[PDB]
């Protein structure tokens, strides 16, 4: 309370401090249980890649890849991603990976990015404007150089089957005027079932208990629990309308886990003036007492204040009708507040009350008329 | 079509035609007031970052921004707590009715509390309950006091105002019973206290009817309560409106947190983090700024109905359109969702007779002017009668005062006053 | 000739589960009360445009319609993309194909893929290189014709071709009536029920009241 | 704690204008919260991209330093339209408005200036010794019923007297201080007592 | 002079609409004020920032 109002001496009060959450308890890995490790021999290691004009699509599918076998190794060139950065791509996963193979000239790298321009990105290699994956490009001189002009080239994924066809002279004395290979990875990195994941190794599901989680890379912290949400077989995540996920398919046992966040409310504390005392009282905001003397009021579960089942005025109001005080030995109390003392008014159809006398009160009521007359030079605030 | 402003009307004027009601209704008028509005806290960490650490650290790069919106929040929520105290809390001590209802004919048990209601609100409080209708850092704050204390307060600013009329606002409440408290009521308006009296069967049934009528209307008509159900509304729209914002890029890769922080090592993930923390960091400024102004509206209708009570429920009000439209009698405070309703009591004047009127009355040489009310004629005989309901009496130097003389008034009339 | 597509040809435009929630989206979908034109299985499989994309339907009693055939020239000059669906097995190709002189099932080849009482629904549409199919089946009570009333079309297949289409022709098959609307870029707003389930639309571009 | 409505005003500003200062301090993203440290350490075309976050993140501290001002003004006018309607109606005049100007019923106020405001010592005329009575709506006399011109009729249980309504004062009931409507039969709970003829 | 309530509501609304209209001839950093010169000189991904 102190530190968060910056203050030494406290007043009488309740107080917001910071925001109580039940913490994970178990961190849990749910991933497809598919046991192929990726045909990445066949993308890299092909004996020959394919012309540029009529570049070649591979489908990775229904497979594990370790991507620290192709980011560690000291044989490429470049290796820029978009959308995601080389060194996570094993602890995330996705529907599809299409590798696109093919072969330019050492020069040509530059146009193999999204929203580029000219003879490759304009006419037979367009990427998408937003790509999400990877361009892999290394020398390969000693590999596809012989000229060997049968590296020929001619919207988004197109192949591009007077006439625009042009070649190369890779030749081995040529060092931009040089053959070198290319593999695109493309990511099919949607919120659908994943078939080609991370070499991750999946836990145990848990359930009715706060826990960290991965379902198929989608990380995240919450209570996993049984479901009615009657899933149609393409679905694998449901969504709130913040667009947080609210449910997911678990991927090896195909029930549907309903995710609540892990418990959480402002943590109000209770004081009497530091003036009078050091005693103290919390309020958990809406939590119930059995997620956290102790007392559960409709405002959330009340702690260090002893419920009385007296009524008095309202001294520091917690809500829901309740106010706690200091009162005795001297301790915290928290009661329903006192609307006033109850009274019957006399009534009959013929009596009446008379006053006999009167007093003169005199009353004081305080209002603002004005506010302290503030100026700001805007410029010499901002820039000084 | 072009729009209609009104039925035309020329008003029958002249120099000496008046016009007088020979008879009233009593209205009952509803006005809806909103008095508070729903309290809500918002963590702004777990809106902004959604108990990411790594979004938390680029939060504290932004200084007091977080803190500064919470205790703008906290400020909006004292004060539903405290327009809600200055509306009901009017009443010092929570007054209860007799067993015995002996109020004169008028039947109250419609506004009054019903015991066999869980919370133990009246009927027409049933009706206005019934007719007016979380995880990402926003929070939902109970009222301080319960609907069942606002019933309370209601319970007593009504068992008050019925058992004691007007004397529980400037004092202890003084027993009157409740025909003679009414009668005071006809004074405040200029009515003479023999016509409840001679009326006293009519107007209350008059009454009873009308009461009928608010539940009739409030059974029927769900629009009725139309201006708390906008408030009620305007607060879902604010808070749906909030959260749909968690779902947008602000120009980031994703608007999922999580994605951003599962596919993005730490100097590329800050980048695409800083938009999402910039455009909710301005999306929770525009709520909380945009609830400022809305607290600022329903503090300006909480202190307009902390007005209404007392100058209608703990007194009889002089203003003219302030508690209801004809001539105020007295006003019935009864609890509503976010809000009270006023049940505004009021003489309407109904059944007009013209008349010819003259200012003043020679006789003597002396002109006479009535001491209270207008003088009148039926075609052949003079009578003064009060202004607001036609009881001629016969003109006499008892409800007339000289003044001078015959020679000044522009429009005085010759006719006998009589010497008792 | 030509019917009224009515409220028809709608789909889930992504794989996320959504329920209780009226979802704002902008998709190739049918326009709703679209004029959409209308042919015979017997005695009329000519060669159509394609435009951005097709919705397909038929009703039937026969399983007469057996597949298509998607490209620019479909004359061995270019790739062509060629489905055969017998409602039991799919085969898919797009290889360098010329076609028979009358597309009838007689009861450089760089990609494959393998696997009146009723109303079969379809939808066919091609974005940055990848070919995605939907379908839907249903029940009759209107014999005559393409019938009102709605229910979404769930995804089927999706095909990473890369590959240009602006022409498509049906397959037929000898020992039922079917439909061809276009489809167009176009806001809706979709009801997901309880069950997750679309259940209603609104074509934002139908008429003031829809916007 | 008498003083609490013009001390928070005081109290809002000072925060507002320590909230405006402390946010001088905030990063918002750049390599320092000095922008003497940035123009010292950086050259122009690197500079400029750190100084631009310091101006964005403090123009929009400004933008809401001023806006809540805004929204805090209108509310220090609404309080000073109120304090110039009290002025008028309760200082300057007597106010038949309920509890308008402190409870009771209003006599009289004094203006009295303080820091930012203005305070009211509101005389008022508060009524404190109750009796009851027996009370009637009318008085048969000659078959005549009379109602009290001002005030009510009351009995100490024994005698009828006629007294105003908000200070015991028995007067004699008398066809000065009362007026006659009609006969007796037509009003619900009318008393037999003489009305004396002066 | 004398209608210097109504005349200063006018004033202010026309002052606020004036000034949201000259706000458009601002860069806030932009290489122009004018939409048309950053799609006229730049392409997609150079426009967009
Ligand atoms: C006051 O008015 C209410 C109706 O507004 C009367 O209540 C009804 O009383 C009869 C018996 O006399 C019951 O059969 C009805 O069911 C009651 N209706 C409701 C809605 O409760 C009430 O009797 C009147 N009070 C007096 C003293 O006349
Ligand atoms: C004054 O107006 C009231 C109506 O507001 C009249 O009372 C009604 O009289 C009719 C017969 O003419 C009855 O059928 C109704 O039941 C009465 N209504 C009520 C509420 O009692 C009344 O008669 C009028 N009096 C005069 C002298 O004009
Ligand atoms: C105007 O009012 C007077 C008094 O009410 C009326 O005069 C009485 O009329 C009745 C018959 O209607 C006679 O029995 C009374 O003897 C009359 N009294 C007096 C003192 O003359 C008069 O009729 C009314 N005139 C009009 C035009 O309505
Ligand atoms: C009201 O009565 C007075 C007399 O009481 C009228 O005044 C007289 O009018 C006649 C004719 O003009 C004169 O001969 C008299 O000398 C007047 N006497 C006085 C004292 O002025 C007066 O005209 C009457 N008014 C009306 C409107 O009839
Ligand atoms: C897809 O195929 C169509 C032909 O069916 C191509 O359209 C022609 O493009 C040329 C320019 O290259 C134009 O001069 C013709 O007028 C177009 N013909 C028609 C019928 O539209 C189209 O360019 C191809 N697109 C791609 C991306 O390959
Ligand atoms: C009610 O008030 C009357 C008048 O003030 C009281 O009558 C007087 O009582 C005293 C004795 O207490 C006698 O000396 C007087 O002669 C009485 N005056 C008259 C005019 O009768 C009466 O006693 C009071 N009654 C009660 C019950 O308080
Ligand atoms: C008020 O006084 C009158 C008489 O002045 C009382 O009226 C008499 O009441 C009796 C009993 O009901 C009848 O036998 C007489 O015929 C009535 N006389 C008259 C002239 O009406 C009346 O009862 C008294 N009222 C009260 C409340 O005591
Ligand atoms: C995955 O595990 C389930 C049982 O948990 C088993 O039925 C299934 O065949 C497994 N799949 C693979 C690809 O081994
Ligand atoms: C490709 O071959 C080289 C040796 O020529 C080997 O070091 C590398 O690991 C291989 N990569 C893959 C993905 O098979
Ligand atoms: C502060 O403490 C003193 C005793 O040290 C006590 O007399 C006084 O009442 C206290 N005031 C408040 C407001 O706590
Ligand atoms: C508090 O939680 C328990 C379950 O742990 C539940 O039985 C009880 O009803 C809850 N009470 C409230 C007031 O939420
Ligand atoms: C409050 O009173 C009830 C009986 O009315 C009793 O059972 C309960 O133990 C009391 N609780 C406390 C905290 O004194
Ligand atoms: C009053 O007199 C005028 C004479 O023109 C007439 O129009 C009007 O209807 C009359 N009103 C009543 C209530 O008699
Ligand atoms: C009243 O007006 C009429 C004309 O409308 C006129 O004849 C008469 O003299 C006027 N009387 C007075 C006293 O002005
Ligand atoms: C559909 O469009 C054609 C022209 O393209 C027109 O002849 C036909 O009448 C239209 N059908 C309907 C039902 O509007
Ligand atoms: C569908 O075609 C396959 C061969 O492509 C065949 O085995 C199967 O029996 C056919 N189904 C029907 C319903 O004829
Ligand atoms: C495949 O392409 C070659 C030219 O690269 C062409 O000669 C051949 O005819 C094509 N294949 C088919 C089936 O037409
Ligand atoms: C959801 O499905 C259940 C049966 O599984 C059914 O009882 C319920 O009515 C359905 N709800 C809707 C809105 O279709
Ligand atoms: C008035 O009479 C009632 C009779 O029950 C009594 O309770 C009450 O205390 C009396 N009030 C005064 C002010 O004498
Ligand atoms: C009051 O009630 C009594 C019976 O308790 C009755 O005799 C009397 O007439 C009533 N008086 C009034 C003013 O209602």
């Amino acid at each position: 309370t102190k530190c968060t109002l910056k203050s030494f001496t406290v007043e009488k009060g309740i107080y917001q401090t910071s925001n109580f959450r039940v913490q994970p308890t178990e961190s849990i890995v749910r991933f497809p249980n598919i046991t192929n490790l990726c045909p990445f021999g066949e993308v890299f290691n092909a004996t020959r890649f394919a012309s540029v004009y009529a570049w070649n699509r591979k489908r990775i599918s229904n497979c594990v890849a370790d991507y620290s076998v192709l980011y560690n190794s000291a044989s490429f060139s470049t290796f820029k991603c978009y959308g995601v950065s080389p060194t996570k791509l094993n602890d995330l996963c996705f529907t599809n990976v299409y590798a696109d193979s093919f072969v330019i000239r050492g020069d040509e790298v530059r146009q193999i990015a999204p929203g580029q321009t000219g003879k490759i990105a304009d006419y037979n290699y367009k990427l998408p404007d937003d790509f999400t994956g990877c361009v892999i490009a290394w020398n390969s001189n000693n590999l596809d150089s012989k000229g060997n002009y049968n590296y020929l080239y001619r919207k988004p994924f197109e192949r591009d089957i007077y006439f625009p066809l042009q070649s190369y002279g890779f030749q081995p004395t040529n060092v931009g005027y040089q053959p070198y290979r290319v593999v695109v990875l493309s990511f099919e990195l949607l919120h659908a079932p994943a078939t080609v994941c991370g070499p991750k190794k999946s836990t145990n599901l848990v359930k009715n208990k706060c826990v960290n989680f991965n379902f198929n890379g989608l990380t995240g912290t919450g209570v996993l629990t049984e479901s009615n949400k009657k899933f149609l077989p393409f679905q694998q995540f449901g969504r709130d309308i913040a667009d947080t996920t609210d449910a997911v398919r678990d991927p090896q046992t195909l029930e549907i886990l309903d995710i609540t966040p892990c418990s959480f409310g402002g943590v109000s504390v209770i004081t009497p003036g530091t003036n009078t005392s050091n005693q103290v009282a919390v309020l958990y905001q809406g939590v119930n007492c059995t997620e956290v003397n102790v007392f559960q009021t409709r405002a959330g579960c009340l702690i260090g204040a002893e419920h009385v089942n007296n009524s008095y005025e309202c001294d520091i109001p917690i809500g829901a009708g309740i106010c706690a005080s200091y009162q005795t030995s001297q301790s915290i109390i928290a009661y329903t507040m006192s609307l006033g003392a109850e009274n019957s008014v006399a009534y009959s159809n013929n009596s009446i009350a008379i006053p006999t006398n009167f007093t003169i009160s005199v009353t004081t009521e305080i209002l603002p008329v004005s506010m302290t007359k503030t100026s700001v030079d805007c410029t010499m605030y901002i820039c000084g | 079509y072009t729009m209609s402003l009104g039925a035309e009307n020329s008003v029958a004027y002249s120099n000496n035609s008046i016009a007088i009601p020979t008879n009233f209704t009593i209205s009952v008028t509803t006005e809806i007031l909103p008095v508070s509005m729903t309290k809500t806290s918002v963590d702004c960490t777990m809106y902004i970052c959604g108990d990411s650490t790594e979004c938390s650290n680029l939060l504290l790069q932004y200084g007091s921004f977080c803190t500064q919106l919470n205790r703008a929040l906290t400020g909006i929520a004292v004060e539903q707590d405290k327009n809600t105290q200055e509306v009901f809390a009017q009443v010092k001590q929570i007054y209860k009715t007799p067993p015995i209802k002996d109020f004169g004919g008028f039947n109250f048990s419609q506004i009054l509390p019903d015991p066999s209601k869980p919370s133990k609100r009246s009927f027409i409080e049933d009706l206005l309950f019934n007719k007016v209708t979380k995880f990402n850092g926003l929070t939902v704050l109970p009222p301080l006091l319960t609907d069942e204390m606002i019933a309370q307060y209601t319970s007593a600013l009504l068992a008050g105002t019925i058992t004691s009329g007007w004397t529980f606002g400037a004092g202890a409440a003084l027993q009157i019973p409740f025909a003679m408290q009414m009668a005071y009521r006809f004074n405040g308006i200029g009515v003479t206290q023999n016509v409840l009296y001679e009326n006293q069967k009519l107007i209350a049934n008059q009454f009873n009817s009308a009461i009928g009528k608010i539940q009739d209307s409030l059974s029927s008509t769900a629009s009725a309560l139309g201006k708390l159900q906008d408030v009620v509304n305007q607060n879902a729209q604010a808070l749906n409106t909030l959260v749909k914002q968690l779902s947008s890029n602000f120009g980031a890769i994703s608007s999922v947190l999580n994605d951003i922080l599962s596919r993005l090592d730490k100097v590329e993930a800050e980048v695409q983090i800083d938009r999402l923390i910039t455009g909710r960091l301005q999306s929770l400024q525009t709520y909380v700024t945009q609830q400022l102004i809305r607290a600022a509206e329903i503090r300006a209708s909480a202190n307009l109905a902390a007005t209404k009570m007392s100058e209608c429920v703990l007194g009889q009000s002089k203003r003219v359109d302030f508690c209801g439209k004809g001539y105020h009698l007295m006003s019935f405070p009864q609890s509503a969702p976010h809000g009270v309703v006023f049940l505004h009591v009021t003489y309407v004047p109904a059944q007009e007779k013209n008349f010819t009127t003259a200012p003043a009355i020679c006789h003597d040489g002396k002109a006479h002017f009535p001491r209270e009310g207008v003088f009148v004629s039926n075609g052949t005989h003079w009578f003064v009668t009060q202004r607001n309901f036609y009881e001629p009496q016969i003109i006499t130097t008892d409800n007339t005062f000289v003044s001078g003389n015959c020679d000044v008034v522009i429009g005085i009339v010759n006719n006998t006053v009589y010497d008792p | 000739a030509y019917t009224n597509s009515f409220t028809r040809g709608v789909y889930y435009p992504d794989k996320v589960f959504r329920s209780s929630v009226l979802h704002s989206t902008q998709d190739l979908f049918l326009p709703f009360f679209s004029n959409v034109t209308w042919f015979h299985a017997i005695h009329d499989n000519p060669v159509l445009p394609f435009n951005d994309g097709v919705y397909f339907a038929s009703t039937e009693k026969s399983n007469i319609i057996r597949g298509w055939i998607f490209g620019t020239t479909l004359d061995s000059k270019t790739q062509s993309l060629l489905i055969v669906n017998n409602a039991t097995n799919v085969v898919i190709k797009v290889c360098e194909f010329q076609f028979c002189n009358d597309p009838f099932l007689g009861v450089n080849c760089t990609f494959e893929y393998v696997s009146f009482k009723n109303l079969r629904e379809f939808v066919f549409k091609n974005i940055d290189g990848y070919f995605k199919i939907y379908s839907k089946h249903t029940p009759i009570n209107l014999v005559r014709d393409l019938p009102q009333g709605f229910s979404a079309l769930e995804p089927l297949v999706d095909l990473p071709i890369g590959i240009n289409i602006t022409r498509f022709q049906t397959l037929l098959a000898l020992h039922a009536a079917y439909y061809v609307g276009y489809l167009q870029p176009r806001t809706f707003l979709l009801k997901y029920n309880e069950n997750g389930t679309i259940t209603d639309a609104v074509d934002c571009a139908l008429d003031p009241l829809s916007e």
